[PDB]
């Protein structure tokens, strides 16, 4: 009820070369989040984002090393987001996390998270 | 090291007379440098002001999209450089409203690190 929830689903393991769906859907804010986008951060890098996009389906942004291979989703007049991770590679493995209410892919500016959800892309 | 949240703090925040802003843009350090042209103060409790980073997320004026609205109205002044006004002369109006303020929000914990608009 009372707090804003970024509940994320999906991810886990997988083989390298394989693909996995990441969603998220925030409840308990009751206007639109302009921006939503995943985040991730793998072990010994700094966080980083890998996709966001706008509230109208466009803006879509993506790190460089993901571009061609992921795909970022959103429901309009909801504040869902979904990320289709194909072709996925070992560097891929990560701890994903939902952001919402932010600017493009700048962390700093996105203040909701949620908890985050394992990735591991084995080899 | 001033960091982001506090010169907000400075720029913006006074939770607590015509000649206003004369006094408070000098307090502040608004006029060391320059006259910035513009200043706007809020007279509501910080807890208040942070709090509308929870609010309605908007586009900032310049299209940014972190950008939070007050869904209250709140006690604020406006600063405004006078015709006179020439640097290190600063002068300025001042103009009492209750108006929605709008605030850009960054980091962790999520707070506002600039001012954008009242409405």
């Amino acid at each position: 009820g009372s707090q804003v929830q970024l509940v994320e689903s999906g991810g886990g393991l997988v083989q390298a070369g394989g693909s996995l769906r990441l969603s998220c859907a925030a409840s308990g804010y009751h206007h639109p989040y302009i921006y939503m986008g995943w985040f991730r951060q793998a072990p010994g890098k700094e966080r980083e984002g890998v996709a966001a996009m706008d509230s109208g389906g466009g803006g879509t942004l993506y790190a460089d090393s993901v571009k061609g291979r992921f795909t970022i989703s959103r429901d309009k007049g909801k504040n869902t987001v979904y990320l289709q991770m194909d072709s996925l590679k070992p560097e891929d493995t990560a701890t994903y996390y939902c952001a919402a209410g932010g600017h493009h892919l700048r962390d700093h500016t996105y203040g909701q998270w949620g908890q985050g959800t394992q990735v591991t892309v084995s080899s | 090291k001033e960091t982001a949240a506090a010169k907000f703090e400075r720029q913006h925040m006074d939770s607590s007379s015509s000649n206003y802003c004369n006094q408070m843009m000098k307090s502040r350090n608004l006029t060391k440098d320059r006259c910035k042209p513009v200043n706007t103060f809020v007279h509501e409790s910080l807890a208040d002001v942070q709090a509308v980073c929870s609010q309605k997320n908007v586009a900032c004026k310049n299209g940014q999209t972190n950008c939070y609205q007050s869904y209250s109205t709140m006690s604020i002044t406006d600063c405004r450089e006078t015709g006179s006004s020439k640097y290190p002369n600063c002068a300025y109006k001042t103009t009492q409203a209750n108006k929605h303020i709008i605030v850009a929000c960054e980091g962790n914990p999520y707070v506002p690190v600039h001012f954008d608009a009242s409405v």
